[PDB]
């Protein structure tokens, strides 16, 4: 008289099938991707304009010496 | 009974490519798909320590 199945206490766990978390997409991404890349060109031409400054300094050195 | 899988087609309209568009191209999967599903390292190893500790069995 000393057998198995419980008078109670069930789940049951599903058979399901789901993890679709969006996620960002559809005009969101290319969006920040070109504001990103526009950033960092942006941040050139205030660097590699101003090293060609520093550039000629360099050469003005030689230049007022060399008779 | 039944249960029909991989039977959809795409939608195919102009709102959805970009959807689709932005996954081969700029990897919205295969970085959210592995590069979190593997790491996740982070829970306790279970190794049994064999020549101390020993596994379970049964009378």
């Amino acid at each position: 008289k000393q057998d198995m199945p419980p008078v109670g206490g069930y789940g049951p766990i599903d058979y399901k099938r789901n993890l679709p978390r969006r996620g960002l997409s559809g005009y969101s991404m290319f969006a920040v991707g070109i504001g990103a890349l526009l950033f960092g060109y942006w941040s050139m031409m205030k660097w590699n304009r101003e090293r060609r400054r520093l550039q000629i300094e360099d050469f003005e050195a030689r230049i007022a010496l060399m008779p | 009974t039944y249960k029909y899988v991989n039977l959809r087609e795409p939608s195919m309209d102009m709102k959805s490519v970009t959807d689709r568009a932005a996954q081969t191209l700029l990897w919205t999967e295969l970085i959210r798909g592995l590069g979190m599903t593997l790491s996740y390292l982070f829970r306790e190893p279970a190794t049994i320590n064999y020549p101390f500790e020993k596994g379970p069995l049964s009378p």
